[PDB]
């Protein structure tokens, strides 16, 4: 098993499945939700594209470094028409400074 | 169902499973929710301790630790408290 | 007010996430086996004298530390520890979070948790673990209440 977050904009979805699946199966995981096919998604890791082909495990998801509290963040970007749209994440909320009282 | 949707205060859009979802006692009690009172920053956390939840809950493997920044101790307590969980 | 003291400490105990109740050795032996040295809960005592038995892994292997509760009062098995080396508490957490801080003498680092606790108490442990000052923080009343019930690290 190994845990990730899926992002694109302002999307986030939390899911999970073997980490010897392939990432086309998970790009048809996200057929199931969001609706859209899997050869119009892009998935990838950092800044580096996925292959449909190769296992979670292949691409580096591991369970040891992609837990349930700490699950690792997937790249998506959509088809824009006739191409590929620029993988963009919507960064979360800054949290505010610390009071004095918490050192 | 199968999932439902979460909405922080600042827009972003959290996807979880139907069952994780369910961690929070207040969640329960209602696929979709908005949530003006807590930012994205928070809400992301409190996805996390939902699959860290359901993945320990009755478990033969050691629970490890889920790690709290100070930083969101005191939002994350409110929404805590706020969700029931 | 032996009573009083003793349910209130069961209270907190309950509280924790480590209070493992009518475990026995050998269970907690087999679920402490390949865990990291300091790894530590607690369990009620068989023995007629003690009440509590605190069960920590060692590099020698799990092995069981147990806790007297006389005249109101909790401190470690004074046959194993030097009586005249003995700090007494009115809370058996109290007791095992001085000792975990201590050794930043007895190994204890990090409960086993029965089960995940919840959100809410893990933030109450993350909060506490920077500030004692908990009417000087950005909080509603309820919330401030809620951190006084549970003061400790762990």
């Amino acid at each position: 098993d190994v845990f990730l977050m899926i992002r694109r904009h302002k999307t986030t979805i939390f899911t999970d499945a073997k980490e010897s699946s392939t990432v086309f199966e998970l790009k048809r995981i996200v057929e199931g939700i969001l609706k859209r096919p899997p050869d119009e998604q892009r998935l990838y890791k950092d800044d580096q594209l996925l292959d449909d082909g190769k296992t979670l495990g292949e691409c580096g998801f591991t369970s040891q470094t992609a837990r349930p509290q700490a699950p690792a963040t997937v790249g998506l970007a959509f088809r824009a028409d006739d191409t590929f749209e620029a993988l963009c994440i919507e960064p979360f909320s800054s949290p505010p400074e610390l009071p004095d009282v918490m050192k | 169902m199968m999932y439902v949707k979460l909405i922080s205060s600042d827009g972003h859009e959290f996807i979880v499973k139907r069952e994780h979802a369910l961690t929070s006692g207040t969640i329960k009690a209602m696929n979709e929710v908005n949530f003006r009172e807590i930012p994205s920053h928070v809400l992301s956390k409190v996805c996390m301790y939902f699959t860290y939840k359901v993945r320990y809950t009755n478990s033969s493997t050691e629970i490890p630790e889920f790690p709290i920044a100070p930083e969101i101790a005191l939002e994350l307590l409110m929404a805590a408290n706020f969700l029931d969980c | 007010m032996q009573a009083a003291r003793l349910a209130k400490a069961l209270r907190e105990l309950g509280q924790t996430g480590w209070y493992w109740g009518s475990m026995t050795v050998n269970e907690a032996k087999e679920k402490l086996k390949e865990a990291p040295e300091g790894t530590f809960l607690i369990r009620d005592s068989s023995h007629s004298d003690y009440l509590l038995t605190i069960s920590v892994k060692t590099s020698a292997g799990p092995t069981n530390l147990r806790i007297e509760y006389q005249d109101g009062k909790f401190r470690l098995d004074s046959i194993i520890c030097v009586k005249s080396k003995l700090k007494q508490f009115d809370s058996v957490v109290h007791l095992i979070d001085y000792y975990v801080q201590m050794c930043k003498h007895l190994y204890l680092t990090k409960p086993l948790y029965t089960s995940a606790p919840s959100l809410q108490h893990l933030c109450r442990l993350t909060i506490n673990k920077c500030t004692g000052a908990i009417w000087g923080l950005p909080l509603p009343t309820r919330l401030k209440d809620y951190l006084e019930e549970y003061k400790f690290q762990v």
